RNA sequence: UAAAGCUAAAUAUAUGUAGGAGACCGAUAGCAAACAAGUACCGUGAGGGAAAGAUGAAAUAGUACUCAGGAAUGAGCAAU
RNA sequence: AUUUUAAAAUUAUUUGAAUUUUUCUUCUUAUAAUUUAAGUUGUUUCUAUACAGUACUUUCUUAACCCACUCGUCUUGAAACACGGACCAAGGAGUCUAGCAAAUGUGCAAGUGUAUAUGAUUCUUUAAACAUUUUAUACGCAUAAUUAAUGUAAUAUGUCCAUUGUAGAUUUGUGGUGCCCCACUUUGCAUACAAUACCGGUAAGCAA
RNA sequence: CCUAUUAGCUGGUUAUUUUCGAAAGAUCUCUCAGGAUCGCUGGAGUUGAUUAAUAUAAUUUUACCAGGUAGAGAUAAUGAU
RNA sequence: AUUUCACUCAUAUUAAAUAAAAUAACUCCAAGUGGGCCAUUUUUGGUAAGCAGAACUGGCGAUGAGGGAUGCUCCUAACGC
RNA sequence: UUACCGAUACCAAGCCAUAAAAAGAAAGAAAAAAUUUUUUUUUAGAAUCUUUUUAUGAGUAGAAAAUCGUGGGGUUUGUGUUGAAGCGAAAUACGUGAGUUUUCGUGGAACAUCUCCCUAGUGCAGAUCUUGGUGGAAGUAGCAACUAUUCAAAU
């Protein structure tokens, strides 16, 4: 190290590149999830899918 | 060598070709400076080949006229050559390479009525 | 993006930057924070002077939700108010305001600053520091202790 | 393997090269560890000026608006 | 040969143009330009000047500290080359009249209730064309963050710089050059 | 409220199979392999492992006839 | 398109005085012109009464006169009896991600950033774009420091006032020489140098 | 196969013009073919001067201060003769 | 010691001379370098050396042009066309 | 004692660039050729812009600005069977330079954008560099163990 900077402190060492995600999907799975949410609503027929808390 | 015509002086005719390049034929003749110790081209030794510099530049007053003592703008159709209706005794045309020739006879004899010169007014006939 | 790097500028000269004599070879001092306190001392001492030792006692499970406290200084206290209702209490002299901080999100009232004299405040907090107890006191006021 | 070990040939070109920088000339410096028994009995002094002051500066606001 | 130093040229040291893009922005820079050649008032080429400067040499100005700037110059016009921010600490307001290049939406409503008003710098232009009853105020420009880690490296003997740090407590850099314990302080 | 047991959902998917797409590569590039490619070939064996795309719109137009020559092949007043 | 003016010089008529006594004697004490002022102007001939010729412009080739060791690299020092290079074409080397800082541009500002999610008369593109739960406590950084620590926590209520001094940008009123600079007068940003008060820790003194 | 293991050491490192321009000293180092740190260099930005002034200076002048080298001495001290 | 108030000390030639003296002062972020050698003069070891080790300046390195027939360091003199 | 010859240094003048400076954001007719009628040329105002003045110019390691070119994307507006890209030879051509532009020939199907932006696997003389093709040496070295061949006929 040779300058005025902080001190180094990566966690780097082990073989970090077998398990890296990148999250392309994240606003397709919301839209399944709410058309699955949504198909329950209409087999219940009326009732709701909510329950008191 | 200075060369001149009328009020146009140009400083230099020649070339400025590339150190080395008439003895190896991988060397191409466009110039690249040359860098690395021990080269007596860097250094300026008497005898080889000389370095551009801005010292050989041109007069602002005549540097981009033709013998002609005209500039030259380059048309591709005939829309394109209106604006020289207001300029054009200081400006001269040149008809561009991939134009076909029916294209190129009317660029032609517009030009001819507009009283501008064609520079290349032969070709394709 | 690589249009403005650096690097284009040294794509014709030998070295890239890095000088004829001393090349960029890899690692010629050592590995991340290696050579400290032998031969890297000196960036150490001048840059990070307390770095090395070790201070204090040991607390061994800390649970950081027991001594969560934010403040607020007297400075404050009257600018949470909106400016419409910040007026009247100005003329009229017979009703004070009454101020719950941890409604707020605040926990210990702290005392710097100045009041405005002779407008008394009335405010309830779970913590009260001694001057400031003392200058909410001075301009005719109350503290009051909530849990 | 020998080599050379001293020598202070262009030390002062380069010194030279960004002049001989000289101090700054202050007014005032600090008389932290200075003579004590002299200068706490200066801060006592100037308390004393600063109140004449202060309280001619009060009056003359006090008579001016009537 | 002739013996000069940088031979025979000189040497400025400072910025030359805008570096900003903003189309009012570069009026405003024409607009100053005029009338600080054509009227050498020294008022409008110094203002020629600071509309030019980086972010950080145009720090915002409270309205606390306005306010106590113009105690003892009333029905004057207070000239500010950067924004004016609220201030909750102040109780109460006087009338005054400012010209600043922003103001923030809590301190413009604050300035118009007491009766003063806002101006921008082209309407200062057809008004005080050569700022007669006007101050140039500038706020604090050495209080940001970044200044406190300049000067003397943090371990030369006595200084004040903060130093770098990941976090901060008694298991971050507290124990060796910082007490007489461990073989020396600072 | 230990020293016995069962149990959906919200999570993962460098494999197999099908579908869709890209500011990606363009035959020394892209998978080793755009072609009878894990092929031809090398090693006792465990194993190693390539090169090689393009006539023309149409051959349902791929060169008929004559002369010289043993033949290949060449030439034409002859031919797509 | 209004400093190729003014002035100066010259020449020819003048209005007056000198002295050196004169066809270049002085002093713009009145009008006209001229240049020696206020960076080259004129007359003849040729090209030529041509349309590309053997002439003019231009590009190659080959002589002469003077000069010219093989590039790249390490090195105090390379033409070296120091190393790599038989020739040609294609390929071929400071990039990506995390984390920090400085500089600069942009938005808002005592706050700022709509996390994961959910919503919608979003649904080729759209894996984008749009929205935020019908005196309003998700979380980060900042708004307060200091101590191993129990912890404690920033003038102080006489006045919503905003500690003190020296130099200093801008403003106010008179005078000097040319809106500028000076001599007083008024106000006193940023910042530099110091002083003082207060908060956390430690000594000292006293201590229920 | 782990694996494109590591190398303070050899070799290489790709367009133009224009502007500024070095070090081979010094401190610490299982340090002597390396490194950190100061010095020398470039870029960015404020504060100033643009008033033939003041700040300033590898220079003189005037006033004053400190020195034991060239020379000299041996009959003044020491040591030689 | 400090704080006030009154009076008064050359300046247009500037409290001695000279000055392409503000091409100044300061802060920030970084590169390369940390094997050197040579000449006149002083100087240590060595019989000496194109040997080894120091001092003050100027150079070579990083630099070409005219001269010394020739030559990294000598003399003149440093570089746009 | 005189004359002379001799630098990229010194002096005078032109031009390029760098640095600094003096100024500008309230626009009106000048010649020439033609017998007071027509004809030519110009009649400017972009702010990192336009006029004008002075001084200056060496450079390895290293740093910065402006400029030239390549694959692909958005916007704008273009070329092509009356011949695109590419390739060979060139030019009264432009630029200090990297380059840009054009003619002829070949070729047979696509190619730009400089109006301003985005983006990267983006620029080769060398690495006993990788893969492929090709030279001088050169009609040269050489075609030598194993005793040995001859006459006539057929094809
Ligand atoms: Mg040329
Ligand atoms: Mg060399
Ligand atoms: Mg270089
Ligand atoms: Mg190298
Ligand atoms: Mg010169
Ligand atoms: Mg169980
Ligand atoms: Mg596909
Ligand atoms: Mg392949
Ligand atoms: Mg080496
Ligand atoms: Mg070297
Ligand atoms: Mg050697
Ligand atoms: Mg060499
Ligand atoms: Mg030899
Ligand atoms: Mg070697
Ligand atoms: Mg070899
Ligand atoms: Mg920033
Ligand atoms: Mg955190
Ligand atoms: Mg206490
Ligand atoms: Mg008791
Ligand atoms: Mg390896
Ligand atoms: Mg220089
Ligand atoms: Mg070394
Ligand atoms: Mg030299
Ligand atoms: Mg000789
Ligand atoms: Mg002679
Ligand atoms: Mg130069
Ligand atoms: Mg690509
Ligand atoms: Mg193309
Ligand atoms: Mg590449
Ligand atoms: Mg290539
Ligand atoms: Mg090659
Ligand atoms: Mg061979
Ligand atoms: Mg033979």
């Amino acid at each position: 190290v040779a300058h005025n900077n902080v001190l180094p402190n990566v966690h780097l060492h082990k073989w970090w590149q077998r398990h890296v995600r990148v999250n392309f999907s994240k606003n397709i799975k919301k839209k399944k999830r709410r058309l699955l949410r949504e198909k329950r609503r209409k087999a219940n027929g009326g009732t709701p899918i909510e329950k008191l808390h | 060598a200075v060369k001149k015509v009328g009020k146009i002086i140009k400083k230099r005719t020649k070339k400025f070709t590339r150190f080395q390049s008439n003895r190896f034929m991988r060397v191409k003749p466009a110039w690249r400076k040359p860098r690395g110790i021990d080269c007596r081209v860097r250094r300026r030794y008497k005898g080889t080949n000389l370095m551009p510099s801005i010292g050989y530049g041109s007069n602002k007053k005549t540097k981009f006229l033709l013998p002609n003592n005209k500039y030259k703008y380059v048309v591709k159709n005939v829309k394109e050559m209106e604006p020289l209706i207001m300029n054009h005794t200081k400006y001269c045309v040149q008809i561009a390479h991939n134009v076909s020739s029916k294209k190129r006879k009317q660029i032609i004899e517009r030009a001819k009525q507009m009283n501008v010169s064609v520079i290349n007014a032969k070709a394709r006939l | 993006a690589t249009r403005f790097k650096k690097n284009r500028k040294k794509r014709g000269h030998v070295s890239a930057g890095h000088g004829r004599v001393g090349k960029h070879r890899k690692h010629p001092g050592g590995r991340g924070k290696a050579g400290g306190l032998h031969h890297m001392r000196i960036n150490f001492d001048k840059y990070h002077p307390g770095y090395f030792g070790k201070v204090g006692m040991r607390h061994l499970n800390l649970l950081k939700n027991r001594t969560y406290c934010p403040t607020i200084n007297v400075d404050k206290l009257w600018g949470l108010l909106p400016e419409e209702k910040k007026k009247e209490f100005s003329e009229n002299k017979d009703i004070a305001p009454v101020i719950d901080v941890t409604r707020k999100g605040y926990f210990k009232v702290l005392g710097n600053g100045k009041l405005k004299h002779n407008q008394p405040i009335v405010v309830k907090a779970r913590y009260f520091s001694s001057v400031a107890e003392k200058k909410i006191k001075a301009v005719g006021g109350q503290c009051i202790l909530v849990a | 393997a020998k080599s050379k070990n001293h020598t202070n040939h262009n030390q002062n070109r380069k010194a030279h090269k960004n002049g001989i920088k000289k101090p700054k000339k202050h007014k005032f410096m600090s008389r932290k560890g200075l003579d004590p028994n002299f200068f706490r009995n200066q801060k006592y002094c100037l308390k004393g000026i600063q109140k004449k002051k202060k309280e001619l500066k009060l009056k003359a606001k006090q008579e001016k608006n009537n | 040969g002739i013996a000069l130093k940088n031979v025979g040229r000189i040497k400025k040291h400072g910025r030359k143009h805008l570096v900003s893009k903003n189309p009012y922005l570069r009026l405003l820079v024409k607009l100053y330009n005029f009338l600080a050649r054509r009227t050498n008032a020294n008022f409008n080429k110094i203002i020629a000047k600071r509309l030019i400067m980086p972010k950080r040499y145009r720090p915002p100005l409270s309205l606390s500290k306005l306010q106590y700037h113009m105690a003892n110059h009333p029905n004057d016009i207070a000239v500010v080359v950067g924004s004016i921010t609220d201030d909750k600490r102040l109780f109460s307001l006087k009338q005054l009249k400012v010209c600043a290049l922003r103001f923030t939406e809590t301190a413009r409503k604050r300035i118009e209730d007491a009766g003063g008003e806002c101006l921008t710098f082209d309407q200062l232009a057809l008004k005080y064309p050569t700022g007669k009853k006007c101050v140039l105020l500038r706020g604090p420009t050495k209080a940001r963050t970044a200044e406190k880690h300049f000067g003397k490296a943090p371990g030369k003997p006595k200084s004040k710089a903060r130093p770098y740090v990941r976090s901060k407590g008694r298991k971050f850099e507290k124990a060796r050059g910082r007490r007489k314990s461990r073989a020396y302080k600072k």
